[PDB]
């Protein structure tokens, strides 16, 4: 079997991009198309706030005399931020706010390992002035979906009322299709050429992550070709 | 204040009655059942991963 190689990775937006491999055989294409999107779907190094500490807020079913949503709903909206970190596994932000407008991601103490892909994501309104609200924001990462309900049997001993904890959803990745076509080598029966489409939130990049896959695909390799 | 201090009379005898609400969210899974308006229903068999 001639091996495949990679051949111009398609990077055209942070949002979405394109590897593409040229030297694929017959069938194959379909054969790690299918294999690698459960690789992309499920271990993803992935960010996530998990813990919100609020300064005045003891439960998420309450309302700062100064906010405009929920605190509940301002959560999901955590949820709803794109972030990808460098070095640090767990990083706690301070949201410093007091003033009529809505907050995006910018007005947070943006942490050097912190990055957020769009900062122009408003996450809450403020409708009072003299309303200062300040929050620390414990975020993580890890991979794929842990939810606080199955973390619950250890708990780490929530007693401080004040600790807020939403779902940890450490997934990138969001559109995933792999486009399968006759490869156009001209000296061979037939080749594929793959030009695996992904879609990201905006925070885990293309080769990095299929260097990723191939990792966890080597750990995969071991067992079965020691019987 | 007058309503907040003396509206708490309850019933005769039991006149100090402490409620409390107790917050906790289901979710979907294996075992829920889903359907339309337009009248077909079902049970969630296997709610699989979206990869497949």
């Amino acid at each position: 079997f001639l091996k495949p190689r990679l051949v111009d990775i398609e990077q055209v937006s942070s949002t979405h991009a394109k590897v593409t491999l040229e030297p694929l055989e017959r069938g194959f294409g379909h054969t790690l198309g299918n294999a690698l999107r459960r690789i992309l779907l499920s271990s993803m190094p992935g960010c996530a706030v998990t813990e919100v500490e609020i300064d005045g807020v003891l439960h998420e079913y309450s309302t700062k005399e100064g906010v405009q949503e929920d605190i509940l709903e301002i959560l999901l909206n955590l949820k709803g931020l794109a972030v990808r970190v460098q070095g640090k596994d767990e990083v706690i932000l301070t949201l410093n706010k007091s003033g009529i407008g809505p907050v995006t991601a910018a007005d947070i103490t943006h942490d050097g390992d912190v990055e957020i892909v769009k900062p122009q994501h408003v996450i809450c309104h403020l409708t009072d002035e003299n309303a200062s609200i300040s929050m620390r924001i414990k975020v993580q990462r890890g991979r794929g979906y842990v939810p606080a309900s199955t973390r619950i049997h250890s708990e780490e001993d929530e007693r401080p009322i004040g600790r807020l904890l939403v779902d940890a959803c450490y997934s990138p990745v969001e559109r995933i299709a792999y486009n399968v076509e006759a490869a156009r080598v001209e000296q061979r029966t037939d080749l594929d050429k793959l030009v695996i489409e992904m879609e990201t939130n905006g925070t885990i990049d293309p080769e990095e992550a299929i260097r990723r896959a191939a990792t966890i695909l080597a750990e995969q390799l071991e067992a079965f070709v020691d019987l | 204040r007058r309503k907040i201090t003396q509206g708490d009379d309850l019933a005769p005898g039991v006149l100090k009655i402490v409620k409390v609400y107790l917050a906790v969210k289901r979710r979907i899974q294996p075992g829920d059942k889903m359907a339309g308006r337009h009248g077909n229903k079902g049970v969630i068999s296997k709610i699989n991963p979206i990869e497949d």
